[PDB]
RNA sequence: GCCCGUCGCUAGUACCGAUUGAAUGGCUUAGUGAGGCCUCAGGAUCUGCUUAGAGAAGGGGGCAACUCCAUCUCAGAGCGGA
RNA sequence: GGACUUUUACUUUGAAAAAAUUAGAGUGUUCAAAGCAGGCGUAUUGCUCGAAUAUAUUAGCAUGGAAUAAUAGAAUAGGACG
RNA sequence: UAUCUGGUUGAUCCUGCCAGUAGUCAUAUGCUUGUCUCAAAGAUUAAGCCAUGCAUGUCUAAGUAUAAGCAAUUUAUACAGUGAAACUGCGAAUGGCUCAUUAAAUCAGUUAUCGUUUAUUUGAUAGUUCCUUUACUACAUGGUAUAACUGUGGUAAUUCUAGAGCUAAUACAUGCUUAAAAUCUCGACCCUUUGGAAGAGAUGUAUUUAUUAGAUAAAAAAUCAAUGUCUUCGGACUCUUUGAUGAUUCAUAAUAACUUUUCGAAUCGCAUGGCCUUGUGCUGGCGAUGGUUCAUUCAAAUUUCUGCCCUAUCAACUUUCGAUGGUAGGAUAGUGGCCUACCAUGGUUUCAACGGGUAACGGGGAAUAAGGGUUCGAUUCCGGAGAGGGAGCCUGAGAAACGGCUACCA
């Protein structure tokens, strides 16, 4: 249709960011950058409609371009800047470090981490490929584009950055027995060691995976992010740690909790 | 009032396409060509107007016009124009020879000169001498992180030679 | 102007198709070079995205590699005098890929004298010691060589002289110059 | 189909980039390129044996299998060294809960390894568009002949 | 080009026209309950007629399954919280009983007369409507 | 008792029909073909690189012979560009 | 990793799956159509529950079934395994 | 939320329609109309025609200020405050509106690019640019030609512009530069062995061609042509390097070349200091804009499977002037009869082709509540198409754009 689009009609904007129906009528576009439009999350929602650090929009862009806010260590100035899965949120003054990391409903929940937390990425390889002049390369989900890995990194594979600097520290491999954050489908927001991979050729690796419930579910290996071992992550998982309480569970235990 | 155009001929109107940066026209857009009519290059009864310019002059003076002068409005602003205008070679300061112009605002007449382009000033001198430093810097750099992988691959052979000799 | 669009042309079934919108710039086409021999004539044209391309109209000299020799020289093309889709660009002498071209030879010539120290048709220390370890290796070929008495080489564009403005080709060997031999005598 | 005469075209038939040296005298003539589809799909001997060219060989040839993999009835070969299957279905039509029987014939390459026949069911793979109806390439003959010899003479 | 301002409408509407019988019995609750619109009575006779659907639906499920459990016991607490289900009868087979005057005898309406203040329901209707 | 058709009057609808009747729309033969785009030529002017003269400038460093880079000015000849 | 496999329909579960819309949970917009709010204290420098679930069939993918109903095979044995 | 009722008879039971009844995010219209909230709205007919206004522009300490601008002051005799105009950059290809065409088209659910283009944002990425290569090529930085402006003007008339005179660049056109190493060729000589060598040239990246490497299906041998590293001088060669995909002629790499040569910083803003061999020497901080290639993101272009309303008073259709396929080329960003040439005779159809109709844009959907259905969707979200009708095209990353141009018709 002529070229690229520069709107987002708010109604069509992802419902993970929990926009109300009504008041406006439009919703801010997730500008170009390391994260798929539908799956990433502009400053503008997480400082004012996530934070409340905000009300009108314009505030928004004031307070950001006061630099205040930065992402993974760059200061950042885009308003409606493609924030998305691991990112790091730092506001030097209030003192505070966010972590963007899913829910178990589907949303992006607020997490509040330690200041030395967050100094490390965490990033699932989506391609290793041979580079010119003979240097090989991984690039990680994030658009991370890191030269010289270990000859081991495999795609799907997870990997630690040190986000002050470039290199890649540690790193897990994609085995079996593996504590995964599923992060697509409506099984994502879930979390639970992987138990085993059905293969298809050429068609989607769908994966079967086990929260500490002995609860079952399958995915596909594209929403399956690697996050470490048994009962041990990589990184500050928040209040459920993705173990998906039924209707009636929910219902349960937010009425256990009710003398006033 | 149609304007003449150099180089069509005839003694007559016609209407051409014109384009960017050619008589008669001035673009309003990008790219943007407009059919306008023009005037011939020949000379005729129609002529309102004959733009004529002197090559040389009689014997006479003609009043407001080889009897008076104009300036030429502005000055040298470029470095090497200045150096030009006078014709200085590339050593006796640029500074100074700068026309500058005097303007009385009421009771404080005041002096206006350009802003030299184009002139080798110190802070060039650094930025080029970052330029360069920069560049080698990151060329040993990326030599030592070469090496690096080296290392990192030549031992990792090592441990497949030592696993190899464990079995 | 030209569309390779699918639009328009009948199904496979056969029925005739509507009109569903108009021309698109991206679905274009543009017409041939129809490039010839002789003085460097190219123009470059903008493309989508930018990058030009090189429309050569008339060309006189190419890059054409001896394939057996592990060599490529610099060539002037002397004249085209086959081609498998239209035996008009033969008479016209038009220049385009597989097109089957006669060039100079004397560069290969030059360098084939010295390099085996041979020379075709029918001193130096070091340069003995070369030679000498050369040969079992000049065997050259019957075809090739008597290619090489008349002064012209048999050649097959596989560059695209409308497109990257370059007339390149490979020199005829083997299977492949038997056939144009055949099929290029049998047909005079 | 093809057959015959191999460089029987105005121009020369090769396989791009598959250089044999005159001057190295070997005693197979000509170099041959192969591949694997994939998915599973042995690469028949006659393939490899063979002396064809075909570019839009899924085993010899320049093209890809990748995307849909598809099998249909032969009902067409009368033209050359393309084919046209017919693949039934059925349609489930709600209001009435019951089904009917439909059908589309499908366009699709089949390489000069294979030797079909009308009636042979075959096994097909989506690759690039290869001509203007075409987006298939006969990738396997899971029939044979139908029984034909069995419908011989007297005694 | 805005988000569509969602709405619906709260009340059936008897499909025969002139049934005396049914005429006689609503003209008996609008007289007993202070009502100026037959349609205050439709509106009520709606809105039971769809948690009664709601019900039946239910019902035909297996017992103990996971929506009929958590649904339909979330409407039967809702009956409750209100005053219409009584806490002895409370298993979604009286509110497949259940019936108009349950929801007419619990407004505001009505509760500003039963217990005092009005000695009518008109008075009752006056008052409230009178800040 | 009921009842069928020709025939007669008023209203309405549709059909057949000289006019080889009329109107709109979509396609479309043949002929004529504007226009931008591509291409062979064109050269109002306006410079360009190469070859050489006539007057000064700046020195690779010398007692005389010796000798490079940048710039500008007019009789005159080759190789192309806009 | 090498070597080959008669083809189907049916049914199950699952994945892949925008919102708004519908069905529907929670919250007393004073009620209500709605909205996705809100609720609590130290109401002088916080506290905190959410923003569910369901349907989403035909076709394509994935997985379990082996009744029903088709299909192919060893008779000029040109058969089966070794 | 599974209901009927009035009308053929003298009366009866039927058949059967007419009429009654109820709703409609369903239009209109009529009589009446007081309060709160919510607020659809020139779609239907005429994608008919339109007066006037407005709806697209835009500046950071950081491309260009000699306004004969304003302000003056706080140093500022190159400039520096502030700033009209003009240049340059980006934007105007989104938005908004309409439903005219469109019936295997669009749309949808599902796919593919091992079939391509992509401004941007994000992360990466660059020591090679000169030349028989000591009497040297600006790099302490090479060239003009222009607006604004001044001034002379033309027409009834426009966002019309002519002749003359000035002047900027992150505009235009040029054009130097930096380490070590090694690999390939040639090769002066010296000297016969089995042969080894001073020093001359080439080797950034991109572009075009040809060639080679890119192993791995479990394990061993002889010979010919070349010819590598170490001699324990008959000879051995031992450890030997391997990425990815289901799949490649993939990523990546080497060789011989090729090119009216792509890129490799002649740019800007704040600070202004280190270190002496005291040269305006040599260094040095923060981030701005740019710059090639790769990745990323926003995209786009095509594309697999299946699914559309009425119609037989449409049964055959498709190849004129491509219809279905093969070869080669051309053209494209690229796949392809997309086009050309040669060649063949193919392609669809009662499982309904082809043709006609539609007061037909497709979908999410909406109205109607026993169920199965019936009916509808121009219209707040998504996709497509258009800007009075048609074609053509400039600019550009992106348009066959119309609040762009060009031509024809009205």
């Amino acid at each position: 249709a002529r070229g690229p689009k520069k709107h987002l009609k708010r109604l069509a904007a992802p419902h993970h960011w929990l926009l109300d129906k009504l008041s406006g009528c439009y919703a801010p576009r997730p500008s170009a950058g390391p994260h798929k439009l539908r799956e990433s999350l502009p400053l503008i929602v997480f400082l004012r409609n996530r934070l409340k650090y905000a009300l009108n929009g314009r505030e928004v862009k004031a307070i950001l371009m006061q630099r205040h806010v930065k992402v993974d260590g760059k200061v950042r100035t885009d308003t409606t800047y493609p924030a998305g899965f691991m990112d790091v949120i730092t506001l030097d003054a209030t003192n505070e470090n966010f972590r963007l990391v899913y829910d178990v409903k589907g949303r992006f929940a607020v997490h509040r981490i330690t200041d030395e937390e967050a100094s490390y990425k965490l990033g699932k390889v989506k391609k290793v490929q041979l580079g010119k002049k003979g240097v090989p390369y991984v690039v990680t989900h994030d658009g991370r584009t890191i030269r010289y890995p270990d000859p081991n990194i495999k795609v799907n594979d997870t990997v630690k950055i040190d986000l002050a600097s470039g290199k890649i520290t540690d790193f897990i491999k994609f085995d079996a027995g593996k504590l995964v954050y599923v992060t697509g489908g409506r099984n994502l927001g879930r979390i639970g060691t992987i138990v085993h991979k059905e293969r298809h050729d050429g068609g989607f690796d769908l994966v079967h995976i086990k929260d500490s419930l002995d609860n079952t579910f399958v995915t596909r290996l594209n929403n399956v992010f690697v996050i470490g071992e048994q009962g041990k992550p990589y990184i500050s998982l928040p209040k459920g740690k993705g173990i998906k309480l039924s209707i009636a569970e929910e219902r349960d235990r937010r009425r256990a909790q009710q003398g006033l | 009032g149609f304007p003449m155009k150099q180089g069509v001929l005839l003694p007559t109107r016609i209407k051409l396409l014109l384009t960017k940066n050619v008589s008669c026209y001035r673009p309003r857009r990008d790219g943007e060509r407009k059919r306008k009519s023009v005037r011939g290059a020949i000379v005729g009864p129609d002529l309102a107007v004959l733009a004529l310019v002197i090559v040389k002059k009689g014997e006479q003076e003609l009043e407001g016009l080889t009897d008076t002068t104009v300036p030429k409005r502005l000055g040298p602003k470029r470095a090497n124009n200045i150096r030009k205008f006078f014709g200085l070679s590339k050593e006796d300061d640029v500074r100074d020879f700068v026309i500058r112009r005097e303007v009385t605002k009421g009771e404080k007449t005041y002096t206006k000169a350009p802003k030299i382009q184009r002139l080798v000033t110190p802070q060039r001198l650094q930025r080029k001498r970052h330029q360069r430093a920069l560049k080698v810097r990151n060329a040993q750099a990326q030599r030592e992180a070469a090496a690096e992988y080296a290392q990192l691959l030549a031992k990792r052979l090592s441990e497949r030679k030592a696993e190899k000799a464990e079995i | 102007g030209i569309s390779r669009d699918s639009r328009h042309k009948r199904s496979a079934t056969g029925a005739k198709r509507a009109q569903f919108r108009k021309k698109r710039k991206f679905e274009l086409g543009r017409q041939p070079a129809n490039t010839k021999i002789g003085a460097k004539r190219i123009h470059s044209v903008r493309t989508r995205g930018g990058n030009k391309k090189y429309r050569a109209l008339r060309i006189e000299t190419g890059n054409f590699s001896w394939a057996s020799e592990g060599i490529s020289k610099k060539t002037r093309i002397a004249g085209v005098v086959y081609h498998p889709s239209n035996n008009e660009l033969v008479r016209t002498n038009t220049l385009t890929k597989a097109a089957i071209v006669q060039i100079d030879a004397t560069p290969f010539r030059q360098w084939f004298e010295a390099h085996y120290g041979q020379t075709l048709g029918k001193k130096s220390k070091n340069a003995e010691r070369k030679w000498a370890a050369r040969a079992a290796s000049a065997k050259i070929e019957s075809s090739v060589e008597s290619q090489f008495s008349a002064g012209r080489l048999y050649a097959c564009i596989s560059s695209r002289p409308g497109q990257s403005g370059r007339c390149d080709g490979y020199i005829l060997e083997g299977e492949e110059l038997a056939f144009y031999l055949r099929r290029l005598t049998a047909k005079k | 189909s093809t057959e015959l005469t191999v460089q029987s075209e105005r121009a020369f038939q090769k396989q791009p980039h598959i250089f044999n040296n005159p001057k190295v005298k070997t005693s197979k003539r000509t170099k041959r390129w192969y591949k694997n589809a994939g998915l599973g799909f042995k690469t028949p001997k006659t393939a490899i044996e063979g002396s064809y060219i075909d570019k839009k060989c899924p085993f010899t040839g320049l093209v890809s299998i990748r995307g849909k993999i598809l099998t249909g009835t032969v009902v067409s070969t009368k033209m050359h060294r393309t084919i046209v299957i017919r693949r039934a279905y059925l349609h489930y039509i709600p209001k009435y809960n019951r089904y009917e029987k439909r059908h589309k014939n499908v366009p699709v390459h089949v390489s000069p390894a294979f030797r079909v026949q009308v009636g042979d069911i075959v096994t097909v793979g989506q690759c690039r568009p290869i001509s203007k109806t075409v987006r298939f390439n006969v990738v396997k003959v899971s029939a044979a002949a139908g029984k034909a010899n069995k419908q011989f003479a007297k005694f | 080009p805005r988000a569509p301002r969602t709405y619906s409408k709260t009340y059936s509407t008897p499909k025969r026209p002139y049934e005396s019988s049914r005429l006689d019995a609503e003209l008996k609750l609008a007289g007993e309950f202070g009502l100026k619109n037959k349609k205050e009575i439709y509106r009520i006779s709606f809105q039971l007629s769809k948690i009664r659907r709601a019900a039946r639906d239910l019902l035909t499920r297996d017992e103990k399954d996971p929506k009929r459990l958590f649904e339909g016991n979330a409407l039967i607490r809702r009956l409750v919280r209100v005053g219409v289900l009584s806490e002895d009868k409370k298993k979604l087979d009286y509110v497949l009983a259940l019936k108009v005057e349950d929801f007419l005898e619990r407004r505001l309406q009505t509760q500003v007369y039963k217990l005092g203040l009005a000695k009518s329901v008109h008075h009752a209707r006056v008052l409230i409507t009178q800040r």
